[PDB]
């Protein structure tokens, strides 16, 4: 199908930042305690 | 390509229903 | 179309009277230029979707 | 080239009157007389080379034929056209209201 | 023993055409004299093949097998029209009625769907000159009509048709139409088919006669969307004769 | 606007005669049309037929016209096809045939005048409609 | 056609598809289970079996 | 008058098709869901405080306790369903979180709805589609209702517009 | 039929029914235009203009 | 220029996720 | 080379000798298939490169 191709980097990137931001967040917590 | 994503998607969320269910944080009392 | 009428009364032929218009108030009275025809998801510039426009 | 043929025949004398080559039959109802007896004749017997054809029907009674020239004039023959005579769509084209 | 309605329903039986005993190896007298029909001609078939596009220069690939995808659906049947005699004892057969098309649709290997309008319609077949009796060595060769798959008022996925519908590809407003005229002109094709039908069973004392067919004719083109392909269909026949 | 005399005026033969109903006769024209013919002929087209409708121009140009009370009265009593050349009372209902299609069986004469009434007032109340199907719903 | 894995299927006697073509050509083919695709869904199941073992584990 | 708003939004938006409207969607069937959830799991996680067959009676709104198992109540949903509530406070903010979020999102899709910001096609869908008359999805499919919406509503449902469609122009499949 | 006048099509006429009908799908967008659509691979389907974005956000 | 189309996102992964691990594996490293 | 010469010996034309060559094996005769002739940044296919081989 002739998809828009940059679909493809706004959906990894769509994925990737928010996630990355949270298991950023979660893994220093558990060195906290 | 977006066949590919689209499955890739999917099959993360059913890897992370794996987790939260048997890798949750155990709840405990009082 | 009040413009046409001008040139024609005072005899114009119409040919003359709508060779006259200015092409870019023709580009103007477009609806491929209405902001109203859009979509959410048609991403980029109008030339994207009609095209590039060349002449009236 | 390539033509919708149906269009192509909205410009003949098909887009005008009854073409009794292609004309589905429930136009027959548009003068009197016409249906369902003679409209089924006409049908069962196209094609026709000319309108005049039609008085020569195998069994037509005398007021039939009667019938028939009263309406010559509101009649026509073209190419029969595939597209409007396959499917059986000269009996039923699936128009309704 | 007859079977009823009730004894055929959901067995597919209903799709298979009438068999005659292996014994019925009889002769039908042909008197020139009388006028014959054929009260009922069954076609069943067996077989589809679809011929291959090899793509490279002199090769024409063969036709290869293909899976049946819309079941017992297939038959030919309650066909009949005028058996003639001609001026050298030749008997032509001229259709006149019947059910005498089924849409088909088998696959090809690889998963394409081929759909292709099995028919007979106005079929004309003919024997060889001198025939004065119908044998288990008699053939039947003739053509026959092979109209559009769809008919006038089909509606392609987004509206476009012959005799009704959009005339252009409304969801592109400001497209370029000339790349899209071959899908927007609806076409209603009219090809002829080719078919042999080989007597092999006569049962002399009714009428009777069985045997097998092969006919070759092209597949659905969607309404000049896309080329046909060519099919070649393998079965076996039934047909009753009566005196006119 | 309102039920006035002018529109309550139809043909009663093809000889130009005409004749005023009364309101009372609409109504009992509209009530006896629903509970002997609209389950067929729902808003003037035929369910079963629709090539032929219920439209005045249509029963004009039927064999007897049709578009006159007695052309109606006659047609609910010996109905025959479009051109006259067969009766149908076997497949329509009618006097005639009343013994097959049992909603007939009490119709009086009366009752027949008030539904031919109506069917040629109601084009006149709603034009394109009457006998239109549901593009004009 | 850039095909990496697929010639080592065929190496072993992996050769035709549940769709009917096999690789010499071939058409109208039953391959049984043991076609491409089911070489294919046989690793995706031990793939997943071995997962779990090794959590287990 | 508001049927026919939804049925409006249908066949000129394509508002079914809107990510904004699927979201409010979502944020309205889970609220009545967790609405549905939350009453019916604290009645049958009850404590016996009374003695009566009706449970109701045994409920004071000055006592200290909870009037129902947190405790039995998770066990129960991580048993059924994997996971469970566990923070009744999270529960409650929840409720309050699922409902308006999907209303707040809904809103921002009429938003763009007033200038004609659809959410109408996708574009690959259209370009094999038009190129290619055998393709034919739910999506290709719902679009022809919408077209019929248009075409049979319009002269009066817009008055003022004088639309005069002929009945040859009107859409329309086969026999209907 | 279709007569243009002024632009680039001025003072021609058209009578092929096609050919008409070409032009009047296009008139009901107003006046008509040649537009270059292969530069940017324009897709055909009009798009909001900056008024539309500004707006909207 | 006609360059490749994947190179954008080969590059922009190439970057983010390695770049990613070490940034996880800094902070955890902080805050204990 | 061997096969047209042989052909030629039994008093075939050098159309005949030639037409008998199988496509499969000159398209074994082309550099474009010899796995020595690439790039380590031009990627994909062998397709991609030259084409589709459609016929000799
Ligand atoms: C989440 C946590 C939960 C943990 C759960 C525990 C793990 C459980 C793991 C199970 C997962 C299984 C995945 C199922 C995959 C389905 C495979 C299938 O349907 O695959 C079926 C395959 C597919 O067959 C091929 O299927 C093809 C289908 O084609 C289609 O598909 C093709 C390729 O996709 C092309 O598209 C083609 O054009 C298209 O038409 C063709 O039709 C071929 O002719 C046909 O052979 O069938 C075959 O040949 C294969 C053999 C079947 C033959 C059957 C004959 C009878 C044998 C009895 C078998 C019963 C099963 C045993 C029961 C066990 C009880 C003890
Ligand atoms: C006020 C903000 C604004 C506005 C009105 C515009 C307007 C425009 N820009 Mg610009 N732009 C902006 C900000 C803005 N830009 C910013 C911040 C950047 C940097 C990223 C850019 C970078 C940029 C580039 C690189 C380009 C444009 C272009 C354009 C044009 C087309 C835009 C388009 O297709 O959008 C389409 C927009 C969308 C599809 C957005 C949808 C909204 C998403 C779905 C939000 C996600 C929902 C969210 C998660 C909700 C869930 C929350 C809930 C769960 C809690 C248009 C004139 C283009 C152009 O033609 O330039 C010449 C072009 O190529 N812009
Ligand atoms: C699965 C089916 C489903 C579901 C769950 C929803 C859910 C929703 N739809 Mg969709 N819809 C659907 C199918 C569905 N829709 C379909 C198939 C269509 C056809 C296209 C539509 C067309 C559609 C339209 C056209 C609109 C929605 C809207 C909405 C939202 C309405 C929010 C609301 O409560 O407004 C209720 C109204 C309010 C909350 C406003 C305030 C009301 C005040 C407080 C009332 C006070 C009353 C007062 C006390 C006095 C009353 C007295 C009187 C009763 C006697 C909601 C997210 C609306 C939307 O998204 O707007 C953001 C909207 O405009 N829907
Ligand atoms: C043994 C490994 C191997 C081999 C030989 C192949 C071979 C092939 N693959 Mg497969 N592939 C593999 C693994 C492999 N693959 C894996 C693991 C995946 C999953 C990601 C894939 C996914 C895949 C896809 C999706 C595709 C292929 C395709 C292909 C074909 C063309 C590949 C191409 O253009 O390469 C291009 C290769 C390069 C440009 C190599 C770049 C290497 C650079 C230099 C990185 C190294 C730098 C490093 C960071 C240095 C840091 C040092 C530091 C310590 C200082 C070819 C037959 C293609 C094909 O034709 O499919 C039909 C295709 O589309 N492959
Ligand atoms: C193979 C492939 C690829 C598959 C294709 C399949 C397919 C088509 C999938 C499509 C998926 C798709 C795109 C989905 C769309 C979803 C979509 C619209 C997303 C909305 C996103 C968004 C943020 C919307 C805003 C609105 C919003 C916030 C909604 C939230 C909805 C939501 C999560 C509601 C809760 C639902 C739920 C089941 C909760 C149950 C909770 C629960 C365990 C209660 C039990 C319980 C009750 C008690 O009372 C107590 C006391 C305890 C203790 C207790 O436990
Ligand atoms: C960290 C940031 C990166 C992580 C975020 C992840 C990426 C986010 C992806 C979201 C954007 C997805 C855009 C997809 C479109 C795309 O791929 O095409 C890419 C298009 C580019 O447009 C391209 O233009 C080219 C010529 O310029 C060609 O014509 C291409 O065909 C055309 O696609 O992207 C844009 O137009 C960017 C516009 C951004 C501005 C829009 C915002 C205005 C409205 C605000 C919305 C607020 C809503 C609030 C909701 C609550
Ligand atoms: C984790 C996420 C991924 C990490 C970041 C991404 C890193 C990507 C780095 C690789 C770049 C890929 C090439 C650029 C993109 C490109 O176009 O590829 C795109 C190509 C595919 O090629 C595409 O193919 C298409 C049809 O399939 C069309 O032909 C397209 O034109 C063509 O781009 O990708 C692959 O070929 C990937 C192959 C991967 C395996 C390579 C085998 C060699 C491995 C040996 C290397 C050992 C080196 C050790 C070094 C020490
Ligand atoms: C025909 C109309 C619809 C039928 C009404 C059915 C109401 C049933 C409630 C369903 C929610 C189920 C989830 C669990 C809900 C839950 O767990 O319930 C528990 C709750 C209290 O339980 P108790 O054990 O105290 O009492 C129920 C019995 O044990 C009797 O003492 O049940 C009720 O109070 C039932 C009251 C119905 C008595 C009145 C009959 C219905 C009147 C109102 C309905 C009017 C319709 C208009
Ligand atoms: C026998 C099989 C039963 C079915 C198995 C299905 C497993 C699916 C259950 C979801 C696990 C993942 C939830 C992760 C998140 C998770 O771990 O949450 C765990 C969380 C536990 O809450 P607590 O009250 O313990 O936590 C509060 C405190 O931690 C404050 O942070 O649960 C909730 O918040 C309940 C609301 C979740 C409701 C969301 C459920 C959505 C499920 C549907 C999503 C489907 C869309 C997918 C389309 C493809
Ligand atoms: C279905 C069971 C019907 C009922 C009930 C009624 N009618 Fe009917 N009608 C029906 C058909 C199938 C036809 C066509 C008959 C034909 O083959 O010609 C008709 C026709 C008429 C007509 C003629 C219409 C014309 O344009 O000439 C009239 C005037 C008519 N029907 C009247 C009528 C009345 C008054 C009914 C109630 C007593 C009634 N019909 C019921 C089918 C059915
Ligand atoms: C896609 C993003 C890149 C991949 C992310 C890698 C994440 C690996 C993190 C593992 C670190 C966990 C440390 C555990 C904390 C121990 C506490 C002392
Ligand atoms: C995640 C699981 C991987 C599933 C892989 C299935 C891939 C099927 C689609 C292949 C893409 C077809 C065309 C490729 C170029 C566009
Ligand atoms: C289904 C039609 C074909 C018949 C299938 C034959 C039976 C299955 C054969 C599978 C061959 C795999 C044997 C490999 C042995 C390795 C065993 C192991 O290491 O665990």
């Amino acid at each position: 199908m002739e998809v828009n191709q940059l679909g493809l980097i706004a959906t990894a990137l769509f994925v990737l930042v928010p996630s990355v931001f949270l298991i950023i967040l979660y893994v220093q917590t558990e060195s906290q305690q | 390509m977006e066949t590919i994503t689209y499955v890739f998607i999917f099959a993360c969320i059913i890897a992370l229903f794996f987790f939260a269910i048997f890798f949750r944080e155990p709840p405990r009392i009082t | 179309n009040r413009r046409v009428q001008a040139s024609l009364a005072s005899g114009a032929t119409l040919e003359e009277a709508w060779s006259a218009i200015p092409e870019k108030l023709a580009f103007y009275d477009y609806i491929g230029n209405n902001p109203a025809k859009g979509g959410l998801f048609r991403t980029g510039p109008m030339n994207k979707g009609d095209g590039i426009a060349q002449a009236w | 080239e390539l033509v919708n043929v149906v269009d192509e025949k909205l410009g003949t004398a098909y887009g005008e009157k009854i073409d009794l080559n292609n004309t589905n039959i429930a136009a027959f109802i548009q003068y009197r007389g016409l249906y369902p007896t003679l409209a089924k004749l006409i049908v069962k017997n196209a094609p026709y080379e000319s309108v005049e054809d039609v008085l020569n029907i195998p069994g037509l009674t005398e007021r039939q034929k009667q019938i028939l020239r009263e309406n010559l004039e509101h009649f026509t023959v073209t190419e029969v056209e595939t597209a409007l005579v396959e499917g059986g769509d000269r009996y039923n084209n699936g128009l309704y209201k | 023993q007859t079977l009823t309605y009730d004894d055929i329903v959901g067995t597919g039986l209903a799709n298979k055409c009438p068999t005659l005993d292996d014994t019925a190896r009889g002769a039908y007298p042909i008197d020139s004299s009388q006028t014959y029909r054929i009260a009922r001609l069954c076609l069943q078939p067996t077989t589809f093949l679809v011929k291959e596009e090899p793509k490279n220069k002199r090769q024409e690939a063969e036709f290869v097998p293909t899976k049946l995808v819309t079941r017992e659906t297939t038959s030919l049947d309650q066909i009949q029209g005028e058996l003639k005699v001609n001026s050298d004892g030749s008997l032509t057969f001229v259709e006149e009625d019947g059910i005498d098309f089924q849409p088909v649709t088998v696959q090809m290997a690889g998963g394409e769907r081929i759909p292709l309008l099995f028919t007979v319609k106005n079929l004309v077949a003919s024997t060889q000159p001198n025939v004065t009796s119908i044998t288990t060595s008699t053939d039947f060769k003739g053509e026959f009509n092979v109209p559009s798959y769809r008919t006038a008022n089909f509606l392609d996925p987004k509206g476009r048709g012959l005799a009704s519908g959009y005339d252009s590809a409304i969801a592109l407003p400001q497209a370029k139409e000339e790349e899209l005229a071959r899908a927007n002109v609806k076409r209603f094709s009219l090809t002829k088919g080719q078919i042999s039908l080989n007597v092999a069973k006569v049962d002399g004392r009714t009428g009777e006669i069985a045997g097998t067919f092969e006919s070759e004719q092209l597949s659905d083109d969607d309404m000049g969307a896309h080329e046909p392909h060519e099919v070649k269909i393998q079965g076996v026949f039934y047909a009753s004769i009566e005196p006119a | 606007a309102e039920l006035t005399p002018e529109v309550l005026t139809v043909p009663l033969n093809s000889e130009g005669k005409t004749i005023t109903l009364t309101e009372k006769q609409y109504l009992e024209g509209k009530r006896l049309f629903q509970y002997a013919c609209a389950s067929c002929h729902v808003g003037g087209i035929t369910k079963t037929n629709p090539s032929l409708d219920l439209r005045t121009e249509t029963l004009a140009l039927a064999t007897p016209p049709r578009d006159n009370i007695e052309g109606l009265v006659d047609y609910m009593k010996n109905p025959t096809t479009y051109d006259g050349e067969q009766e149908i009372a076997e497949v329509h209902p009618s006097l005639r045939s009343a013994d097959i299609f049992p909603k007939m069986r009490n119709l009086t004469e009366k009752d027949l005048v008030a539904i031919a009434g109506h069917i040629l007032v109601e084009p006149k109340i709603l034009g394109d409609k009457w006998g239109g199907g549901k593009v004009y719903y | 056609q850039g095909m990496f894995v697929l010639p080592f299927m065929a190496r072993l006697g992996v050769t035709g598809s549940w769709s009917g073509w096999s690789i010499t050509g071939e058409t109208g083919i039953d391959p049984g289970f043991w076609s491409f695709e089911g070489v294919a869904l046989a690793h995706i199941v031990l793939s997943g079996l071995l997962f779990l073992a090794a959590c287990w584990h | 008058a508001i049927f026919r708003f939804l049925l409006f939004f249908q066949g000129f938006h394509n508002w079914t098709l809107n990510p904004f409207h699927m979201m409010g969607v979502a944020g309205v069937l889970g609220g009545a869901l967790l609405c549905a959830i939350h009453g019916a799991t604290v009645e049958n996680t009850l404590f016996q405080d009374g003695e009566g067959a009706s449970t109701f009676r045994a409920f004071n709104p000055t006592q200290a306790e909870e009037t129902y198992s947190m405790v039995t109540a998770n066990r129960f949903w991580s048993q059924i369903f994997g996971i469970a509530f566990s923070n009744k406070r999270w529960l409650h903010f929840f409720m309050l979180f699922v409902p308006v979020t999907g209303l707040w999102m809904s809103a921002i899709g009429v938003v763009g709805l007033a200038l004609n910001l659809r959410s109408y096609d996708f574009i690959s869908q259209e370009i094999r589609a038009a190129e290619d008359p055998e393709f034919e999805t739910f999506y290709t499919k719902n679009l022809l209702l919408n077209e019929g919406i248009r075409a049979w509503m319009a002269p009066q449902d817009q008055p003022h517009e004088n639309f005069v469609f002929p009945e040859e122009v009107l859409p329309r499949g086969n026999a209907l | 039929t279709v007569s243009f006048y002024g632009g680039e099509l001025n003072g021609q006429t058209f009578t092929d029914p096609p050919t008409v009908k070409s032009y009047a799908r296009k008139a009901i967008f107003g006046e008509i235009f040649e537009f270059d659509t292969e530069t940017l691979n324009s897709d055909g389907i009009f798009r909001t203009s900056p008024r539309g974005w500004f707006t909207f956000a």
